[PDB]
C-alpha cells in the first residue's frame, strides 16, 4: 500500500505484526497482517468492528485496514512498550505511583470500555501497550466482545478469573477486573501472582492464595458449570502477599479479588476508590519509565 | 453506543436530497469510468429488490441468524449502493457479502461452508457463490468505510418497552404494542430512513406508530416521562423527525415485478459487457 | 497532581438514563429477565442487560443530523 515495512515486532496465533510507516506521514504505526475458504479472519473483524466505534485515549486507534481478498491488514498507531516488559525489567523501580497511573489509565480505558458495552477478555500486561507519550492503551480487541446481551476459554490463564475457569458462560466487567487484579498484583510482586499450568492448577493456586471461596463470598459458586469443590484453604493474607501495599491499594487488591465478580469492583467503583485519590499522585504519562 | 457511532458520524445523512445526490453521483460516475446503462431510479428500484433479497436470504438461513446480523447485513446493502452502482457491482452478489459480514461482525459464527449451504443453487453455484463472497468481502468492507458496527432499532425498542412498563402505566401493557410496532420497523427498513435518522427515533416513531394505529395517543411519554416538557422545541424536533418516517413509510412505493424484469435484463447486459 | 474520579461526560442526544444500581429500586428489573444462578455466578446481572436497553433507547433520540 502506501506503507513501508520497518520491523517484525512480533507474530502470535492470528497474525503478524510490523513496525511500518505511511510513506504519507512521520508517524510510525503498527500493521498487523492477519493469516488464513474462511474469508477475512473474524480476530480482525473482531478488531475493526470494535476499534472504529471507541474513540478514548485508553484504547488503541485503529488508523486504516487495507488488503486484497481474503487476507487483511489492520494500521494501528505504534507503540513503543508494553506493561509486560515494564513489569519483566528487573532494573525498572514500580513506585506505587507508577502503579497508580497504569491502573488509572488501565481502569479509564475499561471504563471507557465498559461503557460502551464492550470486554477486552484478554488483559495481561502484554495487550496494555504504551505510547512513547505514556499513555496506555488497550490494545489486542482480538477477543473483545460485547455484554450484557460468550466462553470460558479466554484470557490467558495467568490472569483468568475464577468465574471464566469454573467455565462461566455469562461474565461482565468482573473478568477485565480480575485481570486488572492479576495485573496489578504482578505490577506489585514483578511476577505472574497465579502462575498455573492449567484450569485446575489456575483455580488451585488461587484457592492457595486467596482461600478457598464459600457460598457467603460467591453466592452461586457451585452452579458454575466446570464447578469441582477445592479442599479449604486459609490464603495469604493480602499483606503477607503484598506487603509493600497500604491499607487503601489493598482495599483495591481485595475489591479486585473479589470472589464475586458482581461485589468485584467496576472500573467506575475502582476508579471512585480512595486508593486513586489518595496523596501519591498518579505518576504523568511524560514520566511513566520507558523500559 | 450510538450517539458516539461511525453510524450517527458518517451514515445518518441531513436528508434524502443528499441521498439521491451521492446514489445520482455514483451512477454518473460509473458511466463516466465506463465510457472512459440504468438511470439513478432504476438503480433504486433495483436496490429496493436486492434488499428485498438480501431479507428473504437472511430470513431462511438455516442456523437462525438474529435479527441483528439480518438488520446489520440491510444496513450494509443500503450504504454499499449510496456510493456504487448496481452496474459495477451486481447486487445478487453484493447481498451475500453483506450478510456474509453481517455474520462475522455480529459473531454469528458460522461456517463459510455451511453459509453458502443457504443458497438455493447446485453446489458448484454455492463454491463459485461463496468465491464471489470472499472476492468481494474487502470491497464491502472498503466501501462500508470500516463502519461495520450497525446499530438497529431494536435494542432501543426494547428498551423503550422497558421504559413504557416501568414509567408509562397510562399504556397499562406495552407489549401489545410489539407486533404493530415491528411491521412498523419492517416498513421503515424498506425506506430510506435508516440512512436519515436515529435508531431509538425509529424505534420511538415505530412505537408510536403502533401507539397511534391502536388510538393510545402517548404524548405525556413524550411530553411527560422524556423530559420533552422542559424543552418544548426538542419536543416538536421529535414530532417532526417522526412525522417525517411516517412520510417515508407512507410514500415509499415497492418495485413493480414486470419493471424489474426489464431492468434485471438491463443489469445483466450491463454485467456481461465491458 | 491527584486524581479525581469525574464520570465520563458523553452526550448522549436523549433522555436521561435511570443509573444501574437504581434499576432494581426504580422498578425496571421487574421487566427483564432475572439472570439465573450461572448468570450470577458468572458476574452477569439483569441490571446489565436492562441498563444498555435503556442506555440504547434514549441514544441519539433527540438528535438531528
Ligand atoms: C516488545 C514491545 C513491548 C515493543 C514493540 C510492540 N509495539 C506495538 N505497537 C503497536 C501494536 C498494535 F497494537 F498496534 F498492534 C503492537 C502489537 C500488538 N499486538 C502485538 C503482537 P500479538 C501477535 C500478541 O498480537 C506482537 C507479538 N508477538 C507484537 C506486537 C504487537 N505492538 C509492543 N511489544
Amino acid at each position: 500500500k502506501r506503507y513501508e515495512k520497518l520491523d517484525f515486532l512480533g507474530e502470535g496465533q492470528f497474525a503478524t505484526v510490523y513496525k511500518a510507516r505511511d510513506k504519507n506521514t512521520n508517524q510510525i504505526v503498527a500493521i498487523k497482517k492477519i493469516k488464513l475458504k474462511d474469508g477475512i479472519n473474524r480476530t480482525a473483524l473482531r478488531e475493526i468492528k470494535l476499534l472504529q466505534e471507541l474513540s478514548h485515549p485508553n484504547i488503541i486507534g485503529l488508523l486504516d485496514a487495507f488488503g486484497h481478498k481474503s487476507n487483511i491488514s489492520l494500521v494501528f498507531d505504534f507503540m513503543e512498550t508494553d506493561l509486560e516488559v515494564i513489569i519483566k525489567d528487573n532494573s525498572l523501580v514500580l513506585t506505587p505511583s507508577h502503579i497508580k497511573a497504569y491502573m488509572l489509565m488501565t481502569l479509564q480505558g475499561l471504563e471507557y470500555l465498559h461503557q460502551h458495552w464492550i470486554l477486552h477478555r484478554d488483559l495481561k500486561p502484554n495487550n496494555l501497550l504504551l505510547d512513547e507519550n505514556g499513555v496506555l492503551k488497550l490494545a489486542d480487541f482480538g477477543l473483545a466482545k460485547s455484554f450484557g446481551s460468550y466462553t470460558h476459554q479466554v484470557v490467558t490463564r495467568w490472569y483468568r478469573a475464577p468465574e471464566l475457569l469454573f467455565g462461566a458462560r455469562m461474565y461482565g466487567v468482573g473478568v477485565d477486573m480480575w485481570a486488572v487484579g492479576c495485573i496489578l498484583a504482578e505490577l506489585l510482586l514483578r511476577v505472574p501472582f497465579l502462575p498455573g499450568d492449567s484450569d485446575l492448577d489456575q483455580l488451585t493456586r488461587i484457592f492457595e492464595t486467596l482461600g478457598t471461596p464459600t457460598e457467603e463470598q460467591w453466592p452461586d459458586m457451585c452452579s458454575l458449570p466446570d464447578y469441582v469443590t477445592f479442599k479449604s484453604f486459609p490464603g495469604i493474607p493480602l499483606h503477607h502477599i503484598f506487603s509493600a501495599a497500604g491499607d487503601d491499594l489493598l482495599d483495591l487488591i481485595q475489591g479486585l479479588f473479589l470472589f464475586n465478580p458482581c461485589a468485584r469492583i467496576t472500573a467506575t467503583q475502582a476508579l471512585k476508590m480512595k486508593y486513586f485519590s489518595n496523596r501519591p499522585g498518579p505518576t504523568p504519562g511524560c514520566q511513566l519509565p520507558r523500559p | 453506543m450510538y450517539h458516539n457511532s461511525s453510524q450517527k458520524r458518517h451514515w445518518t445523512f441531513s436528508s434524502e436530497e443528499q441521498l439521491a445526490r451521492l446514489r445520482a453521483d455514483a451512477n454518473r460516475k460509473f458511466r463516466c469510468k465506463a465510457v472512459a446503462f440504468l438511470e439513478p431510479h432504476e438503480e433504486m428500484t433495483l436496490c429496493k429488490y436486492y434488499e428485498k433479497r438480501l431479507l428473504e436470504f437472511c430470513s431462511v438461513f438455516k442456523p437462525a441468524m438474529p435479527r441483528s446480523v439480518v438488520g446489520t447485513a440491510c444496513m450494509y446493502f443500503k450504504r454499499f449502493y449510496l456510493n456504487n452502482s448496481v452496474m459495477e457491482y451486481h447486487p445478487r452478489i453484493i447481498m451475500l457479502t453483506c450478510a456474509f459480514l453481517a455474520c462475522k461482525v455480529d459473531e454469528f459464527n458460522v461456517s463459510s461452508p455451511q453459509f453458502v449451504g443457504n443458497l438455493r443453487e447446485s453446489p458448484l453455484g454455492q463454491e463459485k457463490a461463496l468465491e464471489q463472497i470472499l472476492e468481494y468481502e474487502l470491497l464491502l468492507i472498503q466501501q462500508l468505510n470500516f463502519h461495520l458496527i450497525v446499530h438497529n432499532p431494536y435494542r432501543p425498542f426494547e428498551g423503550f418497552l422497558i421504559d413504557l412498563k416501568t414509567r408509562y402505566p397510562i399504556l397499562e401493557n406495552p407489549e401489545i404494542l410489539r407486533k404493530t410496532a415491528d411491521d412498523f420497523l419492517n416498513r421503515i427498513a424498506l425506506t430510506d430512513a435508516y440512512l436519515l435518522y436515529t435508531p431509538s427515533q425509529i424505534a420511538l416513531t415505530a412505537i408510536l406508530s403502533s401507539a397511534s394505529r391502536a388510538g393510545i395517543t402517548m404524548e405525556s411519554y413524550l411530553s411527560e416521562s422524556l423530559m420533552l416538557k422542559e424543552n418544548r422545541t426538542c419536543l416538536s424536533q421529535l414530532l417532526d423527525i417522526m412525522k417525517s418516517m411516517r412520510n417515508l413509510v407512507k410514500k415509499y412505493e415497492p418495485p413493480r415485478s414486470e419493471e424489474v424484469a426489464v431492468l434485471k435484463q438491463k443489469l445483466e447486459r450491463c454485467h456481461s459487457a465491458e | 497532581a491527584l486524581y479525581e474520579y469525574q464520570p465520563l461526560q458523553i452526550e448522549t442526544y436523549g433522555p436521561h438514563v435511570p443509573e444501574l444500581e437504581m434499576l432494581g429500586r426504580l422498578g425496571y428489573l421487574n421487566h427483564v429477565r432475572a439472570a439465573s444462578p450461572q448468570d450470577l455466578a458468572g458476574g452477569y446481572t439483569s441490571s446489565l442487560a436492562c441498563h444498555r436497553a435503556l442506555q440504547d433507547a434514549f441514544s441519539g433520540l433527540f438528535w438531528q443530523p
